């Protein structure tokens, strides 16, 4: 009975009980999510608090096997997930206070209200109303009062709590032997492994900054192109060498530039490829959509959907008075039970989402052979990355001709591909400097490199320097603008959206070269390439049983993040964008301000 | 008279694998064709004998051992197998002479809230000898520290529940197993196939 002997045996009692308890929690969640009643939300809470109590006991029991006596890395990685306990290391006072701060920020956010100055009796919450203005309005002054009011009325309430939140989180992280709350979050990319696959939490900062500097060229050119196009819409308020005003970017924050498409579309007379009418003419139903998704995964040699997937999924809004959650989710209920919940409509969007969500299911089905504790993505960016590349193939006209939603003589307009790559860039490329800079500010705040006397000051310096976006009204330290975004107010890490996006195109480029794909990357359909499916299964079956560096190399053949596959995806757009901007300034000076 | 195979196969409830039932068959005439030529069985594997030759044979006893396990574990009811069932619940010998029969029993052994009536042994100091049966509930002492009938850090209760739900995957669904074994001793052979 060595320490490893006992810990192995401890983990055998854990898996059989954890599997049972997690399975009941997952089943009760499903009864609630597919039928919102107070009866079912009762069973859910009772079932989830049985699990948490079991987990907390097993967590402190697993600290009885000291990690440094565990040679077998598989046993170690499992024990590692159990010795993370979180905020339970605080005193009763300091942890009760933190939870109450967290609930206050969250509800300040969801009840946040701003009213129209031109009509004080016209008041709006964020998610129905203020977003509607922020995603649709072309009125500089209407966007402005919604943007500024959101941070004055809501963001100013979050400021004293966020200061306290930082302090208690930094204590919680130090009591768990991390440097600060940021270094704590970066531990999700930590990796113990064989020689050459280790990854430190400080490596992530370096790998994020390196990759981003390779993105700066493409983003600058996209930035300058969008800027020159907004001048036509807002001639009074755009400077052709300065930053873009923060309230004109297509949502409450500029997180995505998606909704700038109407204004910045290169060739407006060419419509998007939308096969919705084709699906409706062919009398497709939700059942047919998922059968086509299944067919796609079979075509690359991947498993069928189980007999139970069809019997138990919720693939359409019930509409019989039963109240459901319509957000699309892929459910890994345990014990070979896999389901998808979404309110599918006969649309090319929901067709695409089905392929994406079924990719989540395939991943789950591949790592179900692994121990309970290592059934998850290699790191937090893998799962959605795997999901996103399914939409990439399923949307290509190559694939849309194969399944018959486009005629066999479909002309591929070069003007449509640039329309398409630009729409993709506004979302995928626009968010990347936003995502890195938001997380860089939080990282520096947690390390203490930004004293709270200069929070808001350094937030807009980095916004102007990195993102090329400028505040339209000056903001002193009464503001807490980062907390005006859901993820900051609600205590979620944000860097996953950066790393996922990188991983996304590394995956796609590797399976496309395995499929012997010919042309530009963005035209790749891995369908009917079992060669490519096996390359992907090699990574999927691993779960988080191996360091994410090895899991990554098992599919793309390198141990680290690489943004070059992303840049060749947008390569036809890059060269097209350089040529549009040739007559104008490219970049931005960070000295101009709309308020000046 | 005819052999009571209906009582074992069509029994309403089956034993837990750790306490697998054993029914002795004797002094009767068995038509094995009602079994092999049937289409109700996902597994029908014989080892010491040929199944179609079983109607011409005479044995002194026939044993029918029955229990319930998950589909992914039926694999272990075979000679030279290992794993949690074969090691600690039901062990078949290398020299096994008989047949292993199995069907999916989801319809009768999974129930809505979960069926927890079927148990299994998870820990044991040593592997079972063939056809051995252990039904003790002594605290498994994993470490050097004695347990004194008290569960704790390295002191584990040895029996655990299967949980069968109608919506589990095929691999985790309940399966009923009947293991028929045969033996021909120095004594009257009373269990025979149907005579012409
Ligand atoms: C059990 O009953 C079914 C009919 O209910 C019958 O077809 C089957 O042969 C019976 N099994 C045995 C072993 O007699
Ligand atoms: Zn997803």
């Amino acid at each position: 009975s060595t320490t490893e002997d006992l810990a192995k045996t401890f983990l055998e009692k854990f898996n059989s009980e954890a599997e049972e308890l997690s399975h009941q929690s997952s089943l009760a969640s499903w009864s609630y999510n597919t039928n919102i009643t107070d009866e079912n939300v009762q069973k859910m809470n009772e079932a989830g608090a049985r699990w948490s109590a079991f987990y907390e006991e097993q967590c402190k029991l697993a600290k009885t096997y000291p990690l440094e006596e565990i040679q077998n890395l598989t046993v170690k990685r499992q024990l590692q997930a159990l010795q993370q306990s979180g905020s339970s290391v605080l005193s009763a006072d300091k942890s009760k206070r933190l939870n109450e701060i967290l609930n206050t920020m969250s509800t300040i956010y969801s009840t946040g209200k701003v009213c129209n100055p031109s009509n004080p009796q016209e008041c709006l919450l964020l998610e129905p109303g203020l977003d509607a203005i922020m995603e649709n309005s072309k009125d500089y002054n209407q966007r402005l009062w919604a943007w500024e009011g959101w941070r004055s009325e809501v963001g100013k309430q979050l400021r004293p709590l966020y200061e306290e939140y930082v302090v208690l989180k930094n204590e919680m992280a130090r009591a768990n032997n991390y440097e600060d709350y940021g270094d704590y979050w970066r531990g999700d990319y930590e990796a113990e492994g064989p020689s050459g696959y280790d990854y430190s939490r400080d490596q992530l900062i370096e790998d994020v900054e390196r990759t981003f500097a390779e993105i700066k060229p493409l983003y600058e050119h996209l930035h300058a192109y969008v800027r020159a196009k907004l001048m036509d819409t807002y001639p009074s308020h755009i400077n052709p060498t300065g930053c873009l005003p923060a309230h004109l970017l297509g949502d409450m924050w500029g997180r995505f530039w998606t909704n700038l498409y109407s204004l910045t579309v290169p060739f407006g007379q060419k419509p998007n490829i939308d096969v919705t009418d084709a699906m409706v003419d062919q009398s497709w139903d939700a059942k047919r959509i998922f059968e086509e998704a299944e067919k796609f995964f079979v075509s690359v040699g991947l498993p069928n959907m189980t007999q139970g997937f069809w019997e138990n999924s919720m693939l359409t809004e019930p509409g019989d008075g039963r109240k459901v959650v319509c957000h699309p989710t892929a459910w890994d209920l345990g014990k070979g039970d896999f389901r998808i919940k979404m309110c599918t409509k006969v649309t090319m969007d929901d067709f695409l989402t089905a392929h994406h969500e079924m990719g989540h299911i395939q991943y789950d089905m591949a790592y179900a052979v692994q121990p309970y504790l290592l059934r998850n993505g290699a790191n937090e960016g893998f799962h959605e990355a795997v999901g996103e590349i399914m939409s990439l193939s399923a949307a290509t006209p190559n694939h849309l001709k194969a399944i018959g939603l486009l005629p066999p003589d479909f002309y591929e307009d070069s003007e449509t591909e640039i329309n398409f790559l630009l729409k993709q860039a506004l979302t995928i490329v626009g968010t990347l400097p936003f995502t890195y800079m938001l997380e860089k500010w939080r990282w520096m705040v947690f390390k203490g490199e930004i004293p709270k006397e200069e929070w808001m000051k350094k937030w807009w310096e980095m916004k102007r320097e990195i993102v090329g976006v400028v505040e339209p009204v000056p903001h002193d330290e009464t503001y807490c603008d980062p907390a005006a975004l859901f993820h900051v107010a609600n205590d979620y890490s944000f860097i996953r959206y950066y790393t996922r996006t990188i991983y996304q195109f590394q995956f796609q480029e590797a399976l496309c070269q395995t499929a012997k794909h010919e042309g530009p990357l963005h035209k790749c359909d891995i369908s009917n390439s079992t060669e490519a499916g096996q390359k992907l299964l090699q990574m999927l079956s691993l779960g988080k049983s191996e360091p994410w560096t090895l899991a990554l190399e098992r599919i793309v053949g390198v141990k680290n993040m690489d943004v070059r596959p992303l840049l060749n995806y947008f390569e036809p757009l890059f060269t097209w964008l350089k040529d549009q901007n040739k007559n104008s300034f490219v970049g931005w000076s960070t000295n101009w301000s709309p308020y000046a | 008279n005819l052999c009571p195979f209906g009582e074992v196969f069509n029994a309403t409830t089956f034993a837990s694998v750790y306490a697998w039932n054993r029914k002795r068959i004797s002094n009767c005439v068995a038509d094995y064709s009602v079994l092999y030529n049937s289409t109700s069985f996902s597994t029908f594997k014989c080892y010491g004998v040929s199944p179609t030759k079983l109607n011409d044979l005479c044995f002194t006893n026939v044993y029918a051992d029955s229990f319930v396990i998950t589909g992914d574990e039926v694999r272990q009811i075979a000679p030279g197998q290992t794993g949690k069932i074969a090691d600690y619940n039901y062990k078949l010998p290398d020299d096994f002479t008989g047949c292993v029969i199995a069907w999916n029993s989801k319809h009768i052994d999974a129930k809505e809230g979960g069926n927890f009536n079927y148990l299994y042994r998870l820990f044991r100091k040593a592997n079972l000898k063939p056809f051995e049966r252990d039904i003790s509930t002594e605290i498994y002492q994993a470490g050097s520290k004695p347990c004194n009938g008290q569960t704790g850090l390295n002191c584990y209760y040895p029996l655990y529940r299967y949980g069968f739900y109608p919506t589990d995957g095929v691999g985790h669904q309940p399966y009923r197993v009947v293991v028929l074994s045969f033996e021909l001793l120095n004594a009257p052979a009373t269990v025979c196939g149907p005579k012409k």
